[PDB]
């Protein structure tokens, strides 16, 4: 993907975490668990809902087919009128086609850039504080209880207090 | 100690497409294309179509005897014709304007049948034995029933000069018809008037037939045709008849009481006694979907048709392997 | 001591729609929709519209007499008419090919009239007395300015044999009629001979009109009726009218002096006395937007029109709170 | 944002910074100011230009609508005329509509992605002579004056002196 | 010690257009936009074009005397006309729904000419001086060929009753026509009877034609018309033909042995003796790629037309100075 | 470029790098090479050329004009058929320009994404134990042989044994 998270630096994705899209999971002396990001989740997911109402909505207004009946001596504009009809069924039939593809394409590196910006925004609360390891995961120099854990899903990772 | 950042995965199997990347396994996603109905002929909002089986629409509407069914029809959500109706013309020949008349009816929800010129009014010419075996009714040969084969009484076709004053505050549909016949020698048996004509005017229609005689292959056992004409009357407004000969009288017209919404579907299909608010030729829909595949000619509340087999968006993210 | 790396924020309150984000404000944006216009009916590029009012483009050509506001017309930029202008056949009746001959003058930007046939000319018959009451002018009877309508002198309506030459290197619109009287008394008080015709021939054309009797509804207080019929003369081909009866002969015919790119809108409004480079219906344009959403039929240098109610493109970036 | 950083870890905007859209504040001894990044800006102003322009002429031919007569048995293709004449309006609608919200989507990212971009330039520069705060700003170990910050905003920021 | 990462460069000066920046140099690209064509009308597929050079379908179909290439022409893949072919009506006059039977050509690869009518039958009437200095053939007057121009045989022209049962197991092309005279002192000279009609039947046609008379002016040489009518014979159905005057009989019609993709192309261009899988009016196209921007007008397998001078993908990335 | 890579924080491309699209450039006592990775290559690859079929056959199904004759008093129908016709064309020919643009826009930021995630990768296995010069370049702080820039490029970078 285009930011390199999913299925990149991060290899992949977590059965254990039920309750969001992206979050955390911790392990220390106490315990190990996985917490759900709700703030990157809900934004993720009115994003995704208005994309596909928007969709929705821009199409709902499109040709439509009528019933139009020609002699044996009108070939000319029946053939006209076939055309026609079929000519609009192509391209809407490729507006639809196309533009699910592209923002299908659209969306997954939308959830690939929502796991980097929650994986950046952790790395630079806990800057030389912990070890990047390569792979999703920061190992902490001091002890982090659950408390501290806390703190870095918080946003309040107090900094100054552990270096 | 440790935390880390990661993302959802789950034992989904469904796939997206994507420009680069084909059949990409998500955690969610959302079909967008409604690809099933119920196979059924069906009725629309509550509302019947009028089903006209094996009748054409020329058929109903000049009341072809095989059509009997179709006297005073009910009001109908949609029209429902086969591709090849054999019930059309019983008597051989060619409805003018067929196709914009049929175009009418896409607009029109209910006709309701009344009597302008009455069978028996014709006290100066012979009105009853106008019929042929072409159109057959329980053994004996029978006509349209809508409009009067009028011949001579007594070896003598007096002119005739009728006028009908639309009194109705509706538009009405008038339909007549000439006949065609084989040889200057049944011209004179059925009418003696060697030269004839039938004239038809109203504030705009300003119309004048003759017969054309040719030598005509049998279709349906005769060689003789039937040439069929309408007009639409607007409210007080009438219609007048002058005719020495070959001329078919309309005795009913159809009035034209709603106008809507409406279609004629070309469908092989009977009727499934089912309803919906969504109708195909192949079958009805019931479905929250914004797109179909099913047919692209529809009536009613639906989806957009497209021709796609597949529409997939992806909700979710890459799922893991 | 710090540096920071930051991102510009205003007082804008415009907005812009994404995907997955409406009404998101940016400091700057570009509005690409032109919504408003002067609601006038206006010169485009300093030429002046042919606003033929209540008249039709029937009227206007076959010279009735409430359209002698428009005998010799300038040319035009576009010509204007109603939906349903009151002043069109004065007398009851069809124009032959309305729509082919509207359809000629969007190709037209100037007529120029000349007399083919003097009206003096008709020397061996009557042709001052053909009138109704059906068109009037200043309380008395008259007819359709372009056309004499000949009938017989002296209890006799001798063969008429005309023929006309193009030798103007122009083409030539010309018109002409024939009568439809009510029945075959009406036929010999104006014409004395019960079977008439008209035949007409150019190079091209072969035509033999015939008068139709029929009992018609009175429009404008008479159930006679006339049929109009025209062509284009090409240069240096001649025209032949030869006729016994029923013919309505062209006195003057409209040449093509001109032909450009013009329309004929459909527009119950009047004239602004404006200028403008793009015209609608609805008014006049005057922007420099990419597209509007006034009304699809314009003519002249336009934005693209489409059904949006609203097209802006941010520019800048996401504005803060 | 697909980049994290407008609305991000940058917060907010600046009011205070007039001549351009992106840029740098700096605070030492000798006083405080913005300073807008010219070539990142004069990047945006003309990839914003060349993209308005772009859509405008790829709008610039299409569908004409023209009036066309018919009479009363003219009726199916009347009809016929009325559904061409439409059914290119909804095609054409439809692409204005879409690629203005596809586009001004793109345009967005696009700001986010310069300003990332030149955040990044600006660390780069820094490496470990400063501390990365986490909200854009960069705090000097060593005491940087007005040449100092100039140098940084150069490109020409002499690292082997300050460390 | 140090490693880097990077991207590759070359010598590349190939160009892509994007949304925000014009002619991007990049390190590899691929056209996908076919630019050229050899310049010449071509067999397809193998298949000869029936290129009728200066002919019109008219006058190959009525087997006029300069189209004698043209007699018992082999099958298709496509026909080549030209927009102004001087050898169409050597007589002058209108052809009946031509348009739509040029459109029926279409559907159709081959014909087979065969005599329904022999010229010699008509023991009754003159069959051999139908001629006329318009259709000139090595000097001599000539004729449509595949018709028969009836006259008279010792000052009396007897009533025509002629029918034709399609045996053949296929459609059947027939051609006929009508003359008219100048003046009713010819209509006399030629058929005598001065009102005279031609009577048309078959399971579905009813024509009854009358010759109009009508002052013209010379075309090729002649100021009297020939309007020549067709019809589709379907298998084991008859046409019959009655006529009193002014009759064009049938001696061949044309049979519709195969029926496939063909169209009626329009150029000026002659024939290269090339062979295509791809053909425009302009030349023809031998690429794989999947667009061109010759002319939309193509017949066979071809690439999509489009109206753009450029289409370039990048493939490779933003290549350096 | 979006990512900041191409003709960003790397300013140049290799023309000695011939093999592929992203790689490595090596220089220590023993000498210095390009070598191209194949993985990040090989993956550039596949997406374009499915892209390019993917475009190809949206497009493969689309208006094809068809040959219809009128005579003089059918010119409305004449006029309503050439209208639809080029209409058609008008649409056609916008969704090709208008796709190839934009799928060019995002082929280039793919390329530039590639880069950017293949440098990310890099970094995070050499962590502290290089120094980060600005330029797509990581100096390291131990002798380097070519068996341990080997390591660098197999993904095997003993952090441990460097540290
Ligand atoms: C061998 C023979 O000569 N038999 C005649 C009948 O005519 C022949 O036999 C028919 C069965 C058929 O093979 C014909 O081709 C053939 O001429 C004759 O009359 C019949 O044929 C005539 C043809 O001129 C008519 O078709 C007639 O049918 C009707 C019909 O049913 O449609 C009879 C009907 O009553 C008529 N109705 C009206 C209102 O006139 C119509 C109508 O005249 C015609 O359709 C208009 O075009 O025709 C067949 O009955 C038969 C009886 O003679 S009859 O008095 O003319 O009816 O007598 C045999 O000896
Ligand atoms: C009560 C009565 O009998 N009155 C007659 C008039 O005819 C009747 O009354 C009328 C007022 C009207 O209601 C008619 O329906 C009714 O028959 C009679 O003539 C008038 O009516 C006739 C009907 O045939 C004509 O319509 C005529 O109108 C004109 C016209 O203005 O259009 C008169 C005009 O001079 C004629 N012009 C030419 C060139 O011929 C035309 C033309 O003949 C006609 O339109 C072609 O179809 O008709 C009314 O004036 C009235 C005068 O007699 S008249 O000499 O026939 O004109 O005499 C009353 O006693
Ligand atoms: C100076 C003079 O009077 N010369 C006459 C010829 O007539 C002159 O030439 C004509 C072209 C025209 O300009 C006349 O006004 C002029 O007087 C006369 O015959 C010719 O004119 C007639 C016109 O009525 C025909 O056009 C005829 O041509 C043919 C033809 O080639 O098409 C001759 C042909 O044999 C005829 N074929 C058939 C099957 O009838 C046709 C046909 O009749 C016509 O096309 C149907 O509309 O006409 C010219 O030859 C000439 C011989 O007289 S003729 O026997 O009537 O032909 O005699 C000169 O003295
Ligand atoms: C993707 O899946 C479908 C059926 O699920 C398969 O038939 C098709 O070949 C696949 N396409 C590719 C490119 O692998
Ligand atoms: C009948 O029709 C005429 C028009 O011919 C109209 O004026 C009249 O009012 C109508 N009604 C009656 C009751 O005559
Ligand atoms: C956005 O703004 C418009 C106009 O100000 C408002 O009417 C509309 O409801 C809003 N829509 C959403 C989704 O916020
Ligand atoms: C008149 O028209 C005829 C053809 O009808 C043409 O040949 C002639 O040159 C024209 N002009 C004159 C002055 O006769
Ligand atoms: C891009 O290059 C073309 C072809 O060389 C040139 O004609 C055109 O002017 C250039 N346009 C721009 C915007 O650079
Ligand atoms: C000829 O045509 C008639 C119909 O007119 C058909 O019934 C007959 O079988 C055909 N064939 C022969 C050999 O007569
Ligand atoms: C978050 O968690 C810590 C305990 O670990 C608590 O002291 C602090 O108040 C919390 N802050 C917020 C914003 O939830
Ligand atoms: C930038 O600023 C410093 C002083 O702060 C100056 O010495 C240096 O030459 C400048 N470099 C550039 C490229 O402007
Ligand atoms: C990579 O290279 C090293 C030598 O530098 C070698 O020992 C090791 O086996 C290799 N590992 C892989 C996964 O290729």
């Amino acid at each position: 993907g285009l930011f390199g998270a999913i299925a990149g630096f991060i290899e992949g994705g977590w059965q254990g975490m039920v309750d969001g899209w992206y979050g955390y999971h911790h392990s220390n002396e106490q315990g190990s668990g996985y917490a759900a990001d709700k703030e990157s989740t809900q934004k993720a997911i009115d994003g995704v809902t208005n994309k596909v109402n928007s969709i929705i909505d821009k199409m709902n207004t499109q040709f439509e087919a009528v019933g139009r009946e020609f002699n044996n001596l009108e070939r000319r504009i029946e053939n006209l009128n076939k055309k026609m009809e079929d000519g609009f069924l192509d391209v809407w039939t490729y507006n639809a086609e196309l533009l699910v593809l592209m923002e299908n394409e659209r969306t997954l590196d939308f959830h690939d850039s929502n796991v980097k910006n929650l994986y950046d925004k952790v790395r630079l609360q806990l800057r030389d504080n912990a070890k990047e390891l390569g792979n999703g995961c920061f190992e902490f120099y001091h002890k982090c209880d659950n408390e501290c854990m806390e703190s870095v899903r918080n946003g309040t990772y107090d900094y100054p207090q552990y270096s | 100690d440790q935390i880390c950042i990661g993302y959802h995965a789950n034992n989904s199997t469904e796939q997206v497409d994507t420009i680069m990347e084909k059949n990409v396994t998500v955690t969610h996603a959302q079909d967008i294309l409604e690809k099933t109905h119920n196979g059924k002929l069906c009725d629309l909002d509550g509302v019947k179509p009028l089903i006209l089986r094996d009748c054409s629409v020329a058929g109903w509407l000049l009341g072809n005897p095989m059509c009997d069914e179709f006297i005073n029809v009910p009001e109908w959500s949609y029209i429902v014709e086969k591709a090849n109706p054999v019930n059309d013309l019983c008597y051989p020949g060619d409805f003018n304007d067929y196709e914009e008349l049929k175009h009418l009816l896409s607009r029109i929800n209910h006709f309701e049948k009344i009597q302008i010129i009455p069978k028996s009014s014709w006290s100066s010419h012979e009105a009853s034995l106008g019929v042929s075996s072409a159109c057959p009714y329980q053994g004996k040969s029978s006509f349209f029933r809508n409009v009067v084969w009028l011949i001579k009484k007594n070896s003598t076709y007096p002119t005739i000069k009728r006028s009908y004053n639309n009194t109705n505050q509706e538009d009405l549909l008038v339909l007549w018809g000439i006949h065609h016949p084989n040889d200057a020698a049944e011209q004179t048996k059925l009418y003696q008037n060697p030269t004839t004509y039938i004239s038809v005017g109203t504030s705009t229609l300003n119309q004048r037939l003759v017969p054309r005689i040719a030598t005509r292959s049998k279709v349906n056992g005769q060689s003789g045709r039937m040439e069929f004409f309408w007009t639409i009357l607007k409210p007080n407004d009438a219609i007048n008849f002058e005719s020495n000969g070959n001329f078919i009288a309309p005795e009913y017209a159809y009035k034209i009481v709603k106008k809507g919404d409406s279609t004629i579907m070309k469908s092989e299909l009977e009727y499934g006694n089912c309803n919906t608010k969504c109708q195909t030729p192949m079958g009805a829909i019931n479905s929250s979907m914004p797109f179909h595949n099913i047919h692209p000619l529809t009536i009613g509340e639906c989806p957009k048709y497209v021709k796609s087999n597949r529409l997939v968006l992806a909700t979710g993210l890459r799922n893991s392997p």
